């Protein structure tokens, strides 16, 4: 046990020993960004393939060209921080080595006449933080992956629902990676057709003519051949045994049936057979016949042969006919009908059809059909199988050479006609599109490849007219590339991509989850009108691959999915699932990673099947699956196990205590809802657990884990200073290493994001151990919600439908209480009147609202501002404006008048109250500062420099203790050596070399200290007092950050982990709500009715173990409290944590007594519990916990009114649930609105809190109002409230004046409509 | 088979 | 075109104005 | 073309369009001026006819021509017609002023002609009525001053705001609004908060319920939106379904819950065979711990009959009853039988009791009998105590060994089948079919040892009783459950299907109690995928049709 | 904007050249205060202050044309409008006329 | 054939 879990061991039900641990969470985004960035001396991935796949650059001439050497990436400018601050994308440069090389005229080709190696700038790549996101324009998002059909050749069907008979008709389809698609299909008239990029059908025998094949090829190839002879003047049958097996059949010693079995005649084995004339009526030739004599063709290839055909080749003297072989069962003459119906007899007649299809309407020519036919599949530049869909071609039809091939060929084309042959006549099946084998993963480090790549040909095609022009003597190959495209295409990706996605950070498990996630839309993938129900159902393969729970909700369904716990993808982008394997019986150790076509073939065993103490199974059937299909087999033919019991769900259904008693439905909703809570002030472990979360928050990156261990030197709420140990110090290092914790800092969906210190000074930690917890941690667990006492009843109403009744002392103890962070901005610009400028001069508004406000007009740090208030003033320059003469008469009588600016300040909007923690001023280069941008760059470098001389103070004080140690490795007395003061050791002298050499040497090491935290602090200097970048035209920007704390209220919304989540109606006094014999009232009571039609049973299982691990609790804390000996707290604990038959061995005794008190101190509230997903704690475990706290065995209890004092007629349900907070609160979505806004072009109210828009009354509503009858409510909504312009101000007036009454008028989005129909040159008009 | 037949049967639909 | 509904209470509205046009 | 933040413009395709068919004209006069061959102002022409054709219909002619953003650009007929054309967006749906929305919660305390509205709604909606009466009553000498004082929110801002919203109606709305009783009225209750406050016996017509569900509130402004909405749209006038004539305000869960609590019956409960006066004496009882809600009595019932031709016959008699059947018929109007009381009280009954009240008294009892039916309910169901516990799924001994019989009998058709007696399709089919049987034959146990107990009567003996499970009186009130939700629970789940369509042969020999191991889950999710899925379709579906009918 | 076919920028621009209905309000009633007050008035001097500044009328007009009223003489007329704007700043009849500002 | 101006005009 670490020291971190040391500290609260959780008690663990499960009952199947772990052999494999979870793996990295967020392995899927690092390493494809590490395949895609590091240096691959082999060329199949990154930056090197797209390199290596565009480079060398040759000119049309031939006069030179570019070639590429080596890349590397330069240091960013700013880190991760900063570039949030200042929002700017972290990144780093692209520096290409170049060789511009030009060859010599005169000479022949190929002689280096001139060379020139040189750097150039590529372009910004982004980089990926450590915990798997991005930093793009400010902003952390995370690009998503995407499923995507695998490249190659897929065989599919329509399954007869298209033609009026059944028919099947069967068609297959080659995509690569990048080029033109092509398909074959199948008629209702058993025709095989071509189409190319889904345009006009084609006989499909052109292909095969572009190829150069003659139709006694196309017929040798695609048929087999029974030949004739004459042999002493009788038909002369070339006789195959298998055929056999209508007519008198020869070899009169073994006669065959005549007219009307076959193997014990062929058992002889004869070679003669004769057969009548007739029998080569109905045959069709498999040869073209020519005759010398006469010069002609007298019986053509795929041509039926008759009596006067055979008497003239009988006449010819032609004694040996071959025709094809035809059925209707086995083999099929589907390509000879089709050779029927193609015009085509030539290659030069083919390609001219294929290009007439390609480009109608162009008078085709031989050059440029041959370049379209040769550019469409098998030009490298044009067409890519790529390596995946090579290798998915050549399983698809067998082929077992030209691994590294990347465009087709003839015999890539023949097979694939074969193959769809094949399948036609009954050989083979169609394939299953999907099939997660069929399917493949494509992550952030192929889609950066593969715009980096498109940039690159867009920079290689102007190269290439650059470098055909011919002068090239003063050309340097930074001269020629342009790094503006390739920008431009990293950017697109990174910022307007769908895929590239704002970062979700409600809680940890929003991130882990946000980074695990694939997604089937996006370029390249389906779209939510064309998707239908096949792709959204759980396939059988995704067992172990993608969550069968895990989905959103609502038109996304089964197009969102997420990775499975132990889920990882092979190198070519197929997911893969570790297994146990099985060898003599029993089940080993040792693991494999198994795809999708790999694992039909074996015979998988369940985590569930019983185990012998040999290691082999108990049982002699065993359940397993084999083939998608599970069953009973046989304990000598498994061949895996499953590694863990959670293999099958993602990590946030692995977080639902009693998963396997709740439907699937409330599964969905749960694993949703998780990732939509509030962290709270106080973040609290929950009570019944599933064992994953420390893994969770671990792995989030929300927390500080050490990097190496030691001892804590120093801890305050932002730093945590550490000092190494000795053995795993780097030589000539510090020593120590610095943990600066996140305060207060804003989450992209306005939350908080802080970081609390979980150590003490002097505390041991290893490696791997949390220091600090971030949001939603508690000693380094998940911690998503709170511990909620419940009670399963009615309660008058208030827990109607899903409601929620909520006590008082909740909202008192401050248990959902949130901070929420939000930005404001405001930004001074440069207009045509004047510049906008920042100052405290505001008119028409008094010292009342400029008390919080500095010289420089903005408010102070700490300032407790509430709606209205004005937090940074600006004043605009304001051009003339008419005066009304009545208020001309105004100014007269009073002459005040001061119009000069107008007041366009800051404001906190209404409705929102909270404390400014945070102003930034940012200015533009060479505008003046003010006072306070002055002030916050004092302070800011002030904070550098102060911590800058910490860490040296800290670094030097390991250093000089490490010298100490180096000095003790002899020993003596420093009281010497403190003698002489510290400065005044620069001053000895000492005469003797040995001494002399060793004193140069600390002068010149105490000069190069000097030098490094001069150069140190000179650096941070530039970086913080360098202008900012500000947009074209503005001049200044302050930010403003309030942090709000938000009280649980009615209409929020609370929510379990099993779907259950409800909306508070009701904050009860303390004094209402049901109370149990010792007085102790419940916190929220749930409505029971709610439970048994949903299925969810996990949420009672759970409020029955939450109410065992709080009565344990309550137990240690008693045993505290009376100061019991330290052997009864040992005792207790260790039979606590042996109860039930557990895989869990905590053995108290290895515990010291400083140990055992912090533990049982941990307990206090309660003591964890872990239930893992399908192999969680039992009824009996249960019960038995219940009954070691000395509770009732039924979990339920006599609870009493606090309204009366009279007792409930029947026992109530009461326990503890982990309830949560979610992101639906009431204060961000109520909303009213009178009047306000008005749209530019319909005149009708804008639509969103944000605009203080107005609600829709969409058609449905009208289609009430008219069933109804309210014809004047109905003309309301329609005409003086949305767009008639001066009717509705007449309303405004008429409600102002008393009166209620309304002048209709004509909406003005008919008179846009009669404007746009009139601009359609149609005449529409109004008759009177 | 509900909602498609009602939906068929409201358009006057031709069997097929 | 923003009228009265000739159904429930502009129903009277709308028969009015088809005895003005009938006279 | 705007300007927008930041110093950018915005501008609309329409221009872009004009400027290139303005263009493409100047070419063609220029080129007819400077005399040209025929075939460069043949090949203008054809640029005009094609600028032109864009303008007013991109995509039609051919190749649709896209701005520098790379979509086509969006011509006129795109801006008449479509989903979002100016007919259906602007034209039959508007978005409105003197409009709200906010989340839903329950009012259980509400008439059903009242709804909670919060206060800074209200202050927001009815800003133009506060100012109105500020300036009439003379605290506000102008327009700004009344905005100032409703601004710094004042308490005579308040009390006027109570008084323009006194007897004002407010419109809810839920979206979809599926029927004309998704819009309703409502007087409003000013109340301190951010959500709505919804009478629970509306949600049924408004498919509402309280997990997230966010309401529209519309201010009707004229007096005839007003009487509209008192008159035609009012919560009271609404409770009869348009579909069926059926009330729609039937009551539901705890409602219905409390009132089968209060009227079932118990063997040898205390204060059995008194003898009452009436309905105010078994209340005395119950609250004096006498008699117990479920005890079998004696009371004397006066009883009022009225007919169809509107006699009125009052009659009084000794009636066997409950304690509860009388405390409830307390609230039951004059005019209606005894017999629809006594009795255990389910979703049918109540149902019952609404539909023979308004069908024999009217509408104003109607209403006031529904309230106090919903008051009653959620009152006993309150105290009755009913909850849900891991002890109340009581699984039947038989599931076991019927388990253990279908296992062998299917290792015996396995061994007909190895022996070539059946074929697969027949042992498929047959194998099916004793599952279906199993299951049945399990459930059937399960319901028949959860429906029944034992008790001992007055004279000592052993008596059959209905039982009191709470998952029991769950689904036999009507209140939320169907058999088959507890077969899931305590019996077993059943043949599920693949997801083409075909249902495996092994069933799910577990429970919701036992738990499902890794395959039957899977299985069931493979089921619950497509039941989420077909729901999101057939919702677009059914919203489409209703739109042509409409 | 955002992922929706449903959602355009041009559906988030506003029509900054409205009036706001309480500014028309406004006008409205200061009209109607202005007349009260002017009606307070003996009838020449308001009449002069109405054609000095414009109120009730479509142009505005300087000492000479409103002198052309009755009597063509300049100072009379600046001294009969100042002596009514001093008129009216009295406290007693301006109160209505300040809750403007 | 063919609609589009640019083949036309080759
Ligand atoms: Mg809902």
């Amino acid at each position: 046990y670490s020291y971190t879990e040391k500290k609260r061991i959780r008690k663990d039900f499960g009952t199947r020993p772990q052999v494999l641990d979870i793996p990295y969470l967020l392995s899927i985004q690092l390493d494809s960004f590490e395949k895609f960035i590091e240096q691959d001396p082999e060329g199949q991935y990154g930056l090197e393939a797209a390199f290596r796949s565009v480079f060398p650059i040759q000119s049309y001439n031939g006069n030179s060209e570019l070639q590429y050497v080596s890349y590397r990436l330069g240091e960013p400018v700013f880190d991760v921080k900063e570039c949030q601050i200042r929002g700017v994308t972290y990144s780093k440069p692209l520096r290409v080595k170049l060789r511009l090389v030009i060859f010599d005229k005169d000479a022949p080709a190929g002689t280096v006449k001139d060379i020139k190696e040189q750097e150039v700038y590529m372009g910004e790549i982004p980089l990926m933080t450590e915990n798997g996101t991005f930093v793009i324009n400010g902003t952390e998002r995370v690009i998503v992956s995407q499923l995507h059909r695998s490249p190659g050749v897929f065989f599919d069907s329509d399954k007869g629902k298209t033609h009026s008979s059944g028919k099947v008709l069967y068609n297959a389809r080659i995509i690569p990676y990048r080029g033109s698609w092509l398909d074959f299909e199948f008629d209702p008239k058993d025709n095989l057709y071509v189409r190319i990029d889904r345009r006009r059908k084609l006989p499909a025998s052109i292909i095969l003519r572009v190829l150069g094949k003659t139709s006694a090829e196309i017929l040798d190839i695609f048929f087999e051949k029974v030949n004739f002879e004459v042999k002493d003047q009788t038909l002369m049958m070339e006789l195959v045994p298998e055929r056999l097996r209508t007519f008198d059949i020869e070899a009169d010693g073994k006669v065959y049936v005549e007219k009307g079995h076959i193997r014990q005649l062929e058992k002889d084995g004869v070679n003669f057979i004769e057969v009548p004339v007739e029998y080569i009526v109905g045959k069709v030739s498999a040869k073209d016949y020519v005759n010398e004599a006469t010069g002609e063709l007298i019986i053509t290839a795929n041509q039926e042969i008759s009596l006067e055909a055979l008497a003239n080749l009988s006449q010819a003297g032609y004694k040996k006919l071959e025709v094809l072989f035809t059925n209707d069962l086995d083999h099929g003459p589907f390509m000879s009908e089709t050779l029927r119906v193609d015009s085509t007899t030539d290659r030069i007649s083919a390609l001219v059809e294929i290009y007439r299809m390609m480009r109608p309407g162009e008078p085709p020519t031989k050059e440029a059909a041959e370049s379209l036919f040769e550019s469409l599949f098998f030009s490298a530049e044009r067409y890519d199988l790529s390596t995946v869909g090579r290798m998915k071609f050549n399983s698809s039809i067998g082929r077992e050479d030209a691994e590294e091939q990347g465009t087709l060929d003839e015999v890539d084309i023949i097979e694939v006609m074969k193959k769809l042959i094949s399948i036609r006549n009954g050989k083979g099946e169609v394939d299953d599109i999907d099939h997660l084998g069929n399917r493949r993963i494509r992550s952030v480090g192929e889609m950066a490849e593969n715009q980096f790549r498109v940039g690159l040909v867009r920079v290689e095609r102007a190269v290439k007219e650059r470098l055909s022009l011919g002068d090239l003597d003063n050309v340097m190959p930074q001269d020629l590339i342009n790094a503006k495209p390739i920008s431009a295409a990293v950017k697109e990706f990174f910022g307007s991509s769908q895929l590239s996605q704002f970062m979700d950070q409600n809680n940890p498990l929003s991130e882990v989850t946000h980074k695990r996630r694939i997604s089937a839309l996006g370029p390249g993938g389906l779209t939510r009108e064309r998707a239908g129900f096949e792709v959204r159902d759980v396939h059988v393969t995704h067992y172990g691959r993608l969550c069968p729970i895990e989905t959103p909700e609502g038109p996304n369904i089964g197009l969102i999915n997420s990775l499975s716990a132990f889920a990882r993808c092979n190198e070519y982008g197929f997911l893969e699932t570790p297994y146990r394997r099985v060898v003599n019986g029993v089940v080993t150790d040792e693991v494999d990673y198994l795809s999708a076509i790999e694992e039909g073939q074996f015979v998988i065993a369940q985590a569930n099947a019983k185990l012998t103490e040999e290691g082999g199974f108990a049982d002699e059937l065993v359940t397993a699956r084999q083939k998608g299909e599970s069953g009973l087999h046989p304990r000598e033919h498994v061949d895996y196990m499953d590694v863990a019991t959670n293999q099958v769900v993602s990590i946030a259904a692995s977080l639902i205590p009693f998963l396997e008693h709740d439907d699937a439905n409330r599964a969905l909703m749960g694993a949703n809802m998780q990732r939509q809570a509030v962290p709270t002030l106080r973040s609290e472990k929950p009570l019944v657990g599933t064992g994953i979360e420390r893994n969770v928050a671990v792995d989030s990156g929300v927390t500080a884990v050490a990097k190496r261990g030691g001892v804590i030197q120093s801890v305050d709420a932002s730093r945590i200073v550490v000092k190494v140990n000795e053995e795993e110090l780097i030589p000539g290092e510090a020593g120590i290493d610095i943990y600066n914790l996140t305060k207060y800092t804003r989450s992209n969906q306005n939350t908080c994001i802080n970081q609390r210190p979980c150590v003490m000074p002097g505390e041991p930690v290893a490696r791997g151990d949390v220091l600090a917890d971030g949001p939603s941690t508690d000693l380094g667990e998940l911690a998503l919600g709170q511990n909620m006492r419940i009670a399963f009843m009615p309660w008058n109403g208030y827990n109607f439908e899903d409601s929620i009744l909520v006590s008082e002392r909740v909202v008192q103890d401050d248990r959902f209480t949130t901070i929420h962070i939000q930005e404001l901005s405001c930004v001074a610009r440069d207009t045509k009147l004047g510049a906008e400028e920042i100052t405290a001069d505001i008119p028409n508004v008094g010292e009342a609202a400029l008390s919080k406000l500095d010289e420089s007009g903005i408010v102070y740090i700490g300032a407790e501002v509430k709606g209205g208030d004005i937090l940074v003033g600006k004043v605009t320059p304001k051009g003339e404006t008419q005066l009304t003469p009545e208020e001309k008469l105004l100014r007269a009588i009073f002459g005040e008048k001061a119009s000069d600016v107008k007041d366009t300040s800051l404001r906190v909007p209404n409705s929102v109250a909270g404390t400014v923690i945070d102003v930034q001023v940012f200015t533009r280069d060479g505008v003046e500062k003010d006072k306070r941008a002055l002030e916050i760059e004092q302070m800011q470098l002030k904070e550098a420099k102060k911590d800058l001389t910490e860490e040296f103070q800290i670094l030097e004080g390991g250093l000089l203790a490490r010298v100490r140690s180096v000095l003790l490795a002899g020993g003596y007395t420093e009281a010497k050596l403190s003698s002489i003061e510290r400065k005044k050791w620069l001053e000895q002298t000492l005469e003797n070399e040995e001494l002399q050499n060793q004193l140069e040497q600390l002068a010149e090491q105490y000069d190069e200290l000097k030098a490094d935290f001069d150069k140190k602090f000179e650096a941070k200097r530039r970086k913080i007092t360098q202008g900012d970048d500000l947009a074209p035209g503005v001049l200044k920007i302050v930010k403003v950050y309030l942090a709000v704390k938000r009280r649980i209220q009615p209409g929020d919304k609370m929510a379990g982990r099993h779907g259950n989540k409800g909306v508070i109606s009701k904050i009860n006094p303390v004094e209402d709500m049901p109370y149990d014999e010792n007085g102790q009232p419940v916190d929220i009571v749930l409505n029971p009715l709610g439970v048994p039609s949903r299925m969810n049973i996990g949420q009672i299982l759970e409020v029955h173990l939450g109410l065992a691990a709080k009565g344990i609790g309550d137990k240690i804390n008693q045993m505290i409290k009376e100061q019991q000996e330290l052997a009864k707290l040992r005792e207790f604990l260790q039979k606590v944590y042996d109860l039930g038959d557990t895989r869990q061995r905590v053995d108290i005794s290895e515990l010291s007594d400083e140990d055992v008190r912090t533990l049982a101190h941990n307990l206090r509230a309660g003591l964890p519990v872990a239930t893992p997903v399908f192999d969680g704690a039992p009824e009996s475990s249960i019960k038995a916990m219940l009954e070691l706290a000395d509770l009732p065995a039924s979990g339920q209890l006599t609870l009493f009114d606090g309204r009366t004092g009279d007792a409930f007629e029947r026992p109530v349900t009461v326990g503890y649930m982990y309830m949560l907070k979610l992101n639906h609160l009431v204060d961000d979505k109520m909303h009213a609105r009178s009047t306000g806004s008005y749209s530019l072009v319909t005149q009708q109210p804008l639509g969103g809190k944000a605009q203080f828009g107005g609600q829709r009354f969409g058609e449905m509503e009208v289609w009430a109002l008219e069933a109804y009858g309210a014809a004047y409510t109905l003309q309301e909504m329609l005409t003086v409230k949305s767009d008639d312009v001066n009717g509705r101000t007449k309303m405004y007036k008429n409600i102002v004046d008393g009166n209620h009454a309304m002048e209709p008028g004509m909406p003005e989005s008919f008179n846009v409509l009669l404007k746009e129909i009139r601009s359609l040159g149609i005449n529409i008009e109004l008759e009177d | 088979g509900g909602l498609p037949r009602v939906a068929d049967l409201f358009e006057a639909r031709k069997p097929k | 075109v923003g009228r009265l509904i000739p159904a429930g209470t502009g129903f009277a509205y709308h028969q009015d104005r088809q005895a003005k046009r009938a006279q | 073309l705007v300007p927008l933040d930041g110093g950018r413009f915005a501008t609309s395709d329409l221009n872009d369009l004009y400027r290139r068919v303005i263009n493409r004209n100047n070419r063609l006069k220029r080129l007819l001026e400077l005399a040209a061959p025929d075939i460069i102002v043949r090949n203008e022409k054809r640029m005009l006819q094609e600028s032109v054709d864009a303008l007013l219909d991109n995509g039609r002619r051919g190749r649709a021509i896209t701005g520098s953003n790379k979509r086509p650009l969006k011509s006129l007929a795109d801006m008449i017609k479509g989903k979002q054309g100016r007919f259906r967006q602007n034209l039959l749906g508007k978005r409105v002023d003197y409009s709200g929305r906010s989340v839903i919660t329950v009012g259980p305390y509400l008439r059903l002609h009242q709804c909670g509205l919060p206060k800074k709604m209200a202050l927001e909606l009815f800003k133009p009525f506060i100012y109105s009466k500020l300036e009439t009553r003379g605290l506000a000498t102008t327009i700004k001053a009344a905005k100032k004082m409703v601004e710094r929110e004042e308490a005579v801002v308040w009390d006027i705001l109570d008084e323009v919203i006194r007897e004002h109606p407010v419109l809810l709305n839920r979206a979809p609004t599926l029927h004309r009783l998704g819009i309703q009225a409502f007087e409003p209750v000013l109340i301190e908060g951010k959500a709505i406050q919804l009478h629970p016996l509306v949600c049924a017509a408004y498919n509402a319920d309280f997990d997230g569900d966010q309401m529209a509130v519309h201010v009707p402004l004229t007096l005839e939106a007003q009487l509209e909405a008192r008159t035609l749209m009012m919560s009271t006038n609404n409770i009869l379904s348009p579909a069926s004539g059926d009330p729609i305000i039937v009551p539901s869960q705890d409602v219905v819950l409390g009132l089968y609590y209060m009227t079932r019956e118990k063997i040898n409960a205390k204060g059995e065979g008194m003898y009452l006066t009436g309905p105010a004496e078994a209340e005395k009882a119950y609250r004096t711990k006498t008699a117990e809600l479920h005890a079998r009595v004696k009371v004397r019932i006066t009883e009022t009959i009225k007919h169809e031709n509107g006699k009125l016959t009052t009659e009084t008699k000794m009636i066997d009853t409950t304690v509860g059947r009388a405390m409830l018929w307390q609230i039951v109007p004059k005019g209606l039988p005894y017999s629809l009381v006594n009795q255990k009280l389910g979703k049918k009954q109540i149902s019952n009791l609404l539909n023979e009240a308004y069908r024999k008294l009217g509408l104003k009892d109607t209403v006031i009998f529904a309230d106090q039916i919903m008051y009653t309910g959620f009152a006993y169901a309150a105290l009755s105590g009913v909850s849900v516990g891991i002890d109340d799924m009581v699984v039947p001994a038989a599931k076991y060994t019927e388990i253990a019989e279908a296992e062998e009998e299917v290792r015996e058709i396995q061994e007909q089948f190895q022996s070539g007696l059946v074929t697969a399709g027949e042992r498929y089919n047959k194998v099916i079919d004793i599952w279906a049987s199993t299951n049945d034959r399990v459930a059937k146990a399960m319901m028949e040892n959860l429906s029944s107990e034992q008790v001992i009567n007055r004279q000592g003996e052993q008596e059959k009783q209905e039982s009191f499970n709470s998952i029991y009186m769950m689904a036999d009130s009507g209140a939320r459950g169907s058999a088959a939700q507890i077969r899931q629970l305590a019996g077993m789940r059943g043949l599920m299907a693949r997801p083409d369509g075909s249902i495996i042969e092994t069933p799910i020999t577990a429970n919701f109690k036992e738990g499902l191991n890794v395959l039957q889950y899977f299985i069931s999710t493979h089921g619950a995928r497509k039941g989420l899925a077909d729901t999101a379709l057939k919702t677009a579906n059914s919203g489409y049709l209703t739109r042509r009918l409409v | 904007i955002g992922d929706d076919e449903d959602s355009h920028l041009g559906d988030f621009i506003e029509d900054t050249t409205l009036e706001l209905p309480l500014d028309s309000a406004t006008a409205t009633s200061l009209k109607a205060a202005t007349r009260d007050v002017l009606a307070g008035l003996t009838p020449r001097e308001a009449k002069v202050l109405r054609m000095r500044f414009g109120i009730d009328m479509n142009t505005d007009h300087t000492l000479e044309e409103v002198g052309k009223q009755f009597d063509v003489t300049r100072e009379r007329i600046r001294q009969i409008e100042a002596k009514a704007l001093r008129k009216l700043r009295h406290p007693s009849r301006s109160e209505v006329l300040r809750s403007f500002l | 054939r063919t609609t589009d101006p640019v083949r036309m005009y080759m």
